[PDB]
C-alpha cells in the first residue's frame, strides 16, 4: 500500500522524446532497487 | 392639500463602482525561476 512513489514515478510520463535525466533515473534505478531487494527477501522468507 | 411641515426626515444612498490606486512596485523583483516541463496529454475519441 503505497501512493506517494507510484505518484512520483508516473507523473512524468516524459514530454515529447527528450533526453533520459541521468540524475532523475540514476536515483530512481537505485531507491527502487534498494527497496524491491528487501521487499523480495521479506517475500521469500515468509513464503519459505 | 397646500401646506408642507418642518418634520423631520433623511433619506439613505448607496453607490457601486470602481477606482484606481497607485503602488510602490520597488526595484527587485520576485524570483520566479523556471524548472523542468510538465505535460499531459491524453486520447479519447476524434483528437488528442
Amino acid at each position: 500500500a503505497i501512493a506517494s512513489e507510484a505518484l512520483s514515478l508516473l507523473s512524468n510520463t516524459y514530454v515529447d522524446g527528450t533526453e533520459i535525466d541521468s540524475s532523475l533515473r540514476i536515483r530512481a534505478i537505485q531507491q527502487m532497487a534498494r527497496n524491491l531487494r528487501t521487499v523480495l527477501d521479506s517475500f521469500e522468507r515468509g513464503t519459505a | 392639500t397646500g401646506f408642507h411641515p418642518g418634520i423631520a426626515f433623511t433619506v439613505v444612498r448607496q453607490d457601486r463602482f470602481a477606482t484606481e490606486q497607485l503602488l510602490y512596485a520597488e526595484r527587485a523583483s520576485e524570483s520566479y525561476f523556471v524548472g523542468q516541463i510538465q505535460v499531459h496529454h491524453h486520447d479519447a475519441i476524434g483528437g488528442v
